[PDB]
Parts: structure tokens; C-alpha cells; sequence
């Protein structure tokens, strides 16, 4: 099962970028494409060495770096123009998949605060159409603006089988309060840090999660409540990272209750006293999960690369995230009321407005029906 | 009871168990307890073997009448204490357990 | 068994059925816990099915 | 169990910031905050090392200070300053409450002479509505001087669930008698060694006094009489230390009778001879108790940090500190007869009046009723 991804927009081309240069070190290959001879599971990402990526005026800065061998500002500019070539793209698109043995997904990197927001847009439409049977997971990231962002959400919130947010704001503050910055070049290195700790289960095979929807279905219960956010606290026992993730000072978002955590951790740690800390996290009560379903918490290691210490990451599905949404909604009234048909901002506005009630009755005792 | 910052969170943790009957009292289920108090308090910071060997009993009312540690003995040490000094330690340690929890209440009162 | 079978029943594709299975597959979990816990880890199972206090019953 | 410190005013910060150097100093902690090489249960007034502190131009000197890495002048002026950030600080003080295993108490280091003095009277109040299950212990430091430590003395007698007295002129007197200083930092020196003594069976476990009540509950007959005084002999055998310190001239305070006595003898004695003192000390009758109830001794040992002889610290319950409240109370009464509703002033003058009443009562053979 493979895993063809795309990047859109100077975004999704920068962090895709960065994510392939923190895979292609954490292996033994190149920048020139060719394997160093300096038991990893490489054939997901990589088509025997190539990456399967599909990108869409920053192309020439990558074709002029030395990874060379390795390959207007409206919503409606996005929508139009993605319509005009919906031949151009699909040819590559159809060609890449077909040559694949099976299949499985599209981990999409777009941001939707320009173009990348109305071509997004205009693919996670189009990809439900031909292909029904394909996972579509986002790395989206969080910043007329008001307007290309909750348009970009109307599609996130029926099409794409999963997402995990990372804005740029309380990315700003990690940047500001552990690093002292004052730059996209040094925020993008944390969001590298998480997309490529994000898939570290499918490279390196362990007892389970060796499919990307052995990741999906465990987290999001229902075709709905299918946002996530991640947690990252090495920036030394299980207990010790366990306790760091929890903390809102990690947490990359800026009553309430989880949903599903999945813990990754990249240690050499010993298996034994992993039971223990879960034990006392419970006891404790660090965190705290829906009334009405059972929910529990599950924790995965891994083995860290010997060609490039304990890490941890986190992946959370927590009703807080519903408070985003919110500051888009609030600011898209304040623009409708100061300025052929204006039904599609409309029709959009009303189902945004059904998935933050669906979270907020998430945290319901009666939650069912 | 030597230790005290280890009997204090042991006092602490056995109040919701112990209320019951002792019908209802398992001891599969207290091990789990006393485990979490040595992990808890100074007495983690201790050699791994004498550790191995301090566990619990059930006497044979109410909970604070059939609980008490045993930490058995075998082998060539078990000469010194032959079976009658851990019959006199028991002995000792329900006068040394009565009188602790006929503090810990008067301390709850005040 | 009923857990395999429930795909079969949604890979047809009832609303009498759905709820079948849960009075079903309940009552056969509730069944595993009682014995799970009546011992003297066997006992650290429990902690892993259960964590929101569920099945308290 | 764990044990919060706040620090309020310019003697809370200083005395509380001595109070941390001696007891890193005694313990293995480098001034960064980090564990040296070089069986103290440490665990209650460090946190996992970070202090419990919540502090409250002084700030600045403290973090110029090498242990940087560690972290008007009317009463009712400080109590309105107070109001209106009520909800700032408590969220300080909620994270860390819930960020804490078991909380057991609260530890005010504060001078009763002034918008510390005023801020501390708000808090003491607040602490009551939210928690009331905590201790709170003050070490309250006694000197319109006269208006503002009565008022705060209304609060301390129905909130403050203890209370350690140290006036500065019992203190001042000792730096020139025995130390002969003729400054601040000079008498903080000693408030140090008392306050650092003071929970010396609470880090050093023992077979007894593991928990902060387990001090209180003897010396305390009544919720009423919550006030106690110091004594500190060193400025060896057992019964020696025990007679020095039953000396008037030891003493921090400025017929009557005896409620309770503890004695802290941090010293490597001998421990055997312990029990034969308080025979002899019993015979020659250094000491009036109260004789409508039944009141006695207590002795007990600990261990001296081996990092930095023996010592000695007596916190006893003395009817006599009740003389400390009527030079506050008579100069008070001249100061109101020569200059909205001036009605807090009447009731804090009345109920401390009731205090004063209760000690002088608490001599008879009829305390009873
Ligand atoms: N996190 C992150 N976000 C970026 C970076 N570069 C651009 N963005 C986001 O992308 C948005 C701009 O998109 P834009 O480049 O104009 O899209 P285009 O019109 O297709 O080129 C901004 O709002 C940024 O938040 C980056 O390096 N890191
Ligand atoms: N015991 C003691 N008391 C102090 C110390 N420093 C200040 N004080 C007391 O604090 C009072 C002055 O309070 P001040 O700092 O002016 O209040 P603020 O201006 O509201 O912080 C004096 O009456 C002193 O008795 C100290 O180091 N030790």
C-alpha cells in the first residue's frame, strides 16, 4: 500500500520540501536520489529511490537547490483556474496511481489562508468523484481572508477523511517563547518535525499500525468529528514525556474533553514501565474523555533512525479545537455586514454552523441522537 | 512502621477499601495499592531485592481487622528468623496499626 | 463471533438488527469483566478495556 | 502531599527568598535549579527541581540574583488592588493546585505593618471561599502602623487555620545583643533558620510528623487560640538545650501559663537519653500549664543536612501573647480619638477584643464554658 502525496500553494511546496529533506536524511539516501550504504520500511513513500509527490514560482527555487535530482489571492481565482486544467492534473494524478502496485491515500499539504486555498478546494471535490475507496488525509494549516478560509472548510468538513490542523499563531509563540525568533524558515522546521513524526508507525513496522487506516479509525469515531491536533514535547522515563504532552503549553492550538490520544514514543525506553505511567495517568487525572462512549488512550513506540535520546508526539482529538472554527465564523459576520449569486458563502456558512454544534454536543452525557 | 512517609500515603489510599465488609475484601485487588505507595513515596529510592519480598496478607469483621504485611522470608537469612520472629512481628504490628489509625482519625476530627 | 458478524450484516449494503447486536455484544463483554476481576497481570486488564470509569455497572 | 508558599510584600519576597536558599543550600541543589552529585524526601516543597513559589522592583533584584533559574502603603488600598486582579493570580495558583498530586496547604510569608499587608488580608479571605479543606499557615511578621495591623489581625483570627509570630523588635534586639550590627538582610538571617527549622520533620521522614496537621493538631486546643511563638537556642547534651530554650532571654517575643510546647532538636544526641530529660524537666517544674486541662511536652529529633553540632527550635502556645494585641489595640484607641462609613474598623476592633478575652480566660481553673 502506497501513499501518494501533493503539495499546493508556496505552503504546501515549502513544508512538503522540508518534510521530504527531514525523510530523505532519516534514511540512507542522498539528495541525489541515490541510496548510501552509511531495515526501515521505504517502499510507502518511495517508488524503487523517488518520491511519490505531485506539486502544483517557489518550483524553480527547489529546481535550482540541490535536491534538483529528486523529482491571483481569491477563492474563486483558486476554483476557476483549477477547472481550466482539470484534465492537465488529472493526467498526472491517473498515471501516478496506476503505476502504483495498491493504492492507499492522499496526504494533501495545503494551507488554507492563495491559490492554494481554491484548488484545495477544487481536488478534495474532484478526487470523491473517481476515486470513492481513497483515504484523503491534510496537513492543513491555520493562519478576504475570513472568506478563502471557512470556503476551504466547507469542503475539509465532507470530504477529506481526516485533518490535522497546525496554525501559524500558536506556532508564532513556540517560535517566540522557546526559540526567541523576534520567519517561515524556522517555523516550517517544527511543523517538519511533525508531519514526518506523524507517519514514524508506517516506516518502521511494529506490532501494529502498519496501514494508514489502522491510524484513522482508531482516533475518529464518526465521519464528522474528524479534526486532530498533535503534541510535541522534545524541544528520562515514559512518565516523564507522558506528563509533557498533556500540558497546554505544548499543545499546537491556541465543557471540554478528549475524544482519542494515541501516543508515538521514538524511545529506546524500556516496554515495561509503559503500563505504569498509563496506570498513574489515570489515577492523577491529567486528561479527561467523553461521558457516553468508552474512550481510551492508547500509546505506540517506535525506533528512532541509527543513521541520524527519547522524543514523543501526540495525536489528540479534543472538542477545544471547535474554538478555531469560532474566530473564523465571528469575523466572516463582521465582512458580511461591511462588504451572481453569493448562495455558496451562504450555503457553506450553514453547515460550519452544524459541525460546531456536533462538538459541543460531543460533550454531552446524551450525545447520541 | 520505621518508615512513616511511606505507612502516611499507605493510610491514605487503604480508607476507601478497608470500609467494607471483609466478605467483599480480595487480595488480588489491594497489591495493586500497596505497589502504588511505594512508588509514591521516599521508598522507591530502595534495593530491588528486599523490595521483592515485602507484600500482604489477609487474616483469619471489617477491613481494618484482616490486613497487615507479612514480607516473608526463605532460604539461608530465614535462619535468624524461624518462623517465630515472623510470628512475633505480626504480633507487634496490629498494636503498631491500631495506634496509627486511632491518630490518623483524631487527626481528622481536629 | 458477533463482532465479525456485525460486518457482515453492514457489508449488505437493519435498523431492528443494529440494536440487537448491542443488547448482544453488551452482555457478552459484561460477562468477561466479571470474570476477569474475581482473582487473587490479569487483574491490569480491566484498566485497559475501561478508562472513563464505563461498564461501571 | 504537597505544601504551596506565597510570598507577599517586600518581607514576604525576602524572607521567602532567604527561606529558598537555605533550604536548596541544605538540600543537594545547585543554584540552577539542578540536582549535584555529592534519602531527604524532598518532594513536598519541590516540584519536578522547581519550587512552589508564587511571587508577588523586588522581583528584579531576585532575578538579577544568581538564582534566577529558581522560577501606596494603606490596607485599604491594598485590598481594592487586589480585587480588581482577583482572577490573575489564581490562575498562578489553580494551575498549580491541580498540578499538584494531594494539595495540603497554604504558607503565607507576609508583614502585617503596606499594600502586601492589604493583598494578604483579600487572599486569606478568597482561600476560604474556594478551598475549604486546606490548611493555611502564615509567618506573619509584626512591626497608621497601628490601623493596618489590627485590620489584618481581624482576618488572621478567623481565617489563617495557624499562625508563627516573629516581631522584628524581639528580633532587632538579638542582632545587637549577640550579634552586635550596630540590617535587613542581616535579620533575615535568623527568620531563615527559624522558618527552615520549622518543617524539619516534614522533609527528614520519622516515625511521627510526616504531614503538617500532624504538627498542629497538639499544640492547637481550640480553633480559637491559633497563635504560637519561637525559640531558637544556638545564636551537647539533651537536657541542656531543653533548659536554654525555657529561658525568657531565647525567646522572639517581646498570671500566665503554658497550652502546649514542642521542642525540635536537630542535633546527632544520643536518642536514648531523650526520655530521661523530660523526666528531670518535670521534676524541677520550669514550666506553668493550664490547669483545666491536661497539656504536656514534646520532644522530637530529626537530622542535620549532611551537605552544609547540635540545634534547637521550641514553637510553643503562651497565653502571655496576649499583651502583643493590646499595644496594638490601646494604640489604636488613641490614634481614633485624634484624627465611607468607618464601620470594618468597629468590627475588627470587637472581634479581636474576643480573642484578647479568650486568653485571659484561658488561664482559670473554668475555661470550661
Ligand atoms: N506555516 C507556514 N505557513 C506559510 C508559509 N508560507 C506561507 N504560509 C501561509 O500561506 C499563506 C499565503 O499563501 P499564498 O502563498 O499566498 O498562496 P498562493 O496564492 O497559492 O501562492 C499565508 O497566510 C501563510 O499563513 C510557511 O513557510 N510556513
Ligand atoms: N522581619 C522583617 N520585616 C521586614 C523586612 N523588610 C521589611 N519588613 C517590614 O515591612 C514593613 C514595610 O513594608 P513595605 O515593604 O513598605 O510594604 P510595601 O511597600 O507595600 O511592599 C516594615 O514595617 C518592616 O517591619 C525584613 O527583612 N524582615
Amino acid at each position: 500500500r502506497e501513499i501518494i502525496t501533493l503539495q499546493l500553494g508556496q505552503c504546501g511546496n515549502q513544508i512538503g520540501f522540508e518534510f521530504w529533506k527531514q525523510l530523505c536524511a532519516e534514511h540512507g539516501i542522498s539528495p541525489e536520489g541515490i541510496v548510501e550504504e552509511f531495515t526501515d520500511r521505504k517502499d510507502v513513500f518511495f517508488y524503487q529511490y523517488i518520491p511519490r509527490a505531485v506539486l502544483l514560482r517557489v518550483i524553480h527555487s527547489i529546481l535550482n537547490s540541490p535536491y534538483a535530482k529528486l523529482y491571483g489571492n481569491n477563492w474563486a481565482s483558486g476554483f476557476s483556474q483549477g477547472e481550466k486544467i482539470h484534465e492537465d492534473i488529472f493526467d498526472i494524478i491517473d498515471r501516478e496511481a496506476d503505476g502504483s502496485d495498491s493504492l492507499e491515500g492522499f496526504v494533501l499539504c495545503h494551507s488554507i489562508a492563495g491559490t492554494g486555498s481554491g484548488l484545495g478546494s477544487y481536488l478534495l471535490e474532484r478526487l470523491n468523484d473517481r476515486y470513492p475507496k481513497k483515504l484523503v488525509q491534510t496537513y492543513s494549516v491555520f493562519p478576504v481572508q475570513p472568506y478563502n478560509s471557512l470556503l476551504t472548510l466547507k469542503r475539509l468538513t465532507q470530504n477529506a477523511d481526516c485533518l490535522v490542523v497546525l496554525d501559524n499563531t500558536a506556532l508564532n509563540r513556540i517560535a517566540t517563547d522557546r526559540l526567541h525568533i523576534q520567519s517561515f524558515s524556522q517555523i516550517n522546521q517544527l511543523v517538519s518535525t511533525i508531519m514526518s513524526a506523524s507517519t514514524t508507525t508506517l516506516r518502521y513496522p511494529g506490532y501494529m499500525n502498519n496501514d494508514l487506516i489502522g491510524l484513522i479509525a482508531s482516533l475518529i469515531p464518526t465521519p464528522r468529528l474528524h479534526f486532530l491536533m498533535t503534541g510535541y514535547t522534545p524541544l528520562t522515563t515514559v512518565l516523564d514525556v507522558m506528563r509533557r504532552l498533556l500540558q497546554p503549553k505544548n499543545v499546537m492550538v491556541s465543557n471540554h474533553c478528549y475524544i482519542a490520544i494515541l501516543n508515538i514514543i521514538q524511545g529506546e525506553v524500556d516496554p515495561t514501565q509503559v503500563h505504569k505511567s498509563l496506570q498513574r495517568i489515570r489515577e492523577r487525572k491529567l486528561a479527561n474523555f467523553i461521558p457516553w462512549g468508552p474512550a481510551s488512550i492508547q500509546v505506540a513506540l517506535s525506533r528512532k533512525s541509527p543513521y541520524l535520546r527519547v522524543s514523543g508526539l501526540m495525536m489528540a482529538n479534543h472538542t477545544s479545537i471547535s474554538s478555531l472554527f469560532e474566530r473564523t465564523c465571528r469575523q466572516y459576520d463582521k465582512l458580511r455586514k461591511r462588504e451572481d449569486n453569493f448562495d455558496e458563502m451562504d450555503t457553506s456558512r450553514e453547515i460550519v454552523q452544524q459541525l460546531i454544534d456536533e462538538y459541543h454536543a460531543a460533550t454531552r452525557p446524551d450525545y447520541i441522537s | 512502621l520505621g518508615q512513616g512517609d511511606f505507612i502516611r500515603h499507605l493510610m491514605d489510599l487503604l480508607k476507601p477499601e478497608l470500609v467494607r465488609p471483609a466478605t467483599t475484601l480480595y487480595q488480588h485487588n489491594l497489591t495493586g495499592i500497596l505497589e502504588t505507595a511505594v512508588r509514591a513515596t521516599n521508598a522507591q529510592f530502595d534495593s530491588p531485592e528486599i523490595l521483592r519480598r515485602l507484600d500482604v496478607r489477609l487474616l483469619e469483621d471489617t477491613g481494618w481487622d484482616v490486613f497487615s504485611l507479612d514480607y516473608h522470608v526463605d532460604g539461608p537469612i530465614a535462619t535468624v528468623f524461624t518462623r517465630e520472629c515472623m510470628s512475633h512481628y505480626l504480633r507487634v504490628f496490629n498494636f503498631l496499626w491500631r495506634a496509627k489509625r486511632m491518630e490518623y482519625i483524631l487527626t481528622d476530627i481536629r | 463471533s458477533v463482532c465479525v458478524m456485525f460486518t457482515n450484516c453492514m457489508q449488505k449494503f437493519f435498523e431492528a438488527t443494529i440494536n440487537k447486536f448491542d443488547k448482544n455484544f453488551s452482555a457478552h463483554l459484561l460477562d468477561l469483566l466479571a470474570r476477569l476481576s474475581i482473582y487473587s497481570g490479569m487483574a491490569s486488564v480491566i484498566s485497559r478495556l475501561d478508562f472513563n470509569g464505563f461498564y461501571t455497572e
